[PDB]
């Protein structure tokens, strides 16, 4: 039931883990300076654990 | 005091680097969402300049060296007795030669 098209179409794929933790952990809406520091440190210590 | 400044600008140069590391990260994360035509963070790019104007303070005091223009000024303690022997003419013949020579 392969061979006859009528219509096709191509799309992509979810994300990447690593991918997705980095964009969620970047996704800030409102805090102060202490607050995105802290998150930065966080980051910092997740990348040298992995 | 040289070696503290040495070791303040190695910090600064560190912080720098990360500040790198940090806005590197940050556009890899911009280039996964599509538009969002937004800027880095504020808090790392003062982070950023305040390690940049730290690196350029002991950048010139690890190179302070500002002699002095006048020629006169360095042969002011000098003096004469030490200027009057030279290298070239020693006559090995003195008193302490043969006052020294037992010993």
């Amino acid at each position: 039931s392969l061979a006859e098209v009528v219509c096709l179409e191509m799309v992509d794929l979810p994300l990447t883990g690593a991918q997705a933790e980095l964009e969620g952990e970047f996704g800030k809406k409102a805090d102060g300076l202490l607050g995105m520091f802290l998150k930065r440190l966080s980051s910092q210590l997740i990348l040298l654990q992995a | 005091a040289p070696s503290l400044w040495k070791g303040l600008v190695g910090i600064g140069l560190f912080a720098l680097a990360h500040a790198a590391f940090s806005a590197a990260q940050h556009r890899s994360y911009m280039r996964l969402t599509e538009k969002e035509d937004e800027s880095l963070p504020i808090d790392i790019v003062l982070q950023t300049l305040l390690a940049f104007a730290v690196t350029c303070y002991g950048i010139v005091h690890i190179a302070g060296e500002f002699k002095d223009m006048d020629a006169t000024s360095e042969l002011k303690n000098k003096t004469f007795d030490t200027l009057r022997n030279h290298p070239s003419f020693y006559v090995f013949n003195h008193r302490g030669r043969v006052l020294f020579r037992p010993s």
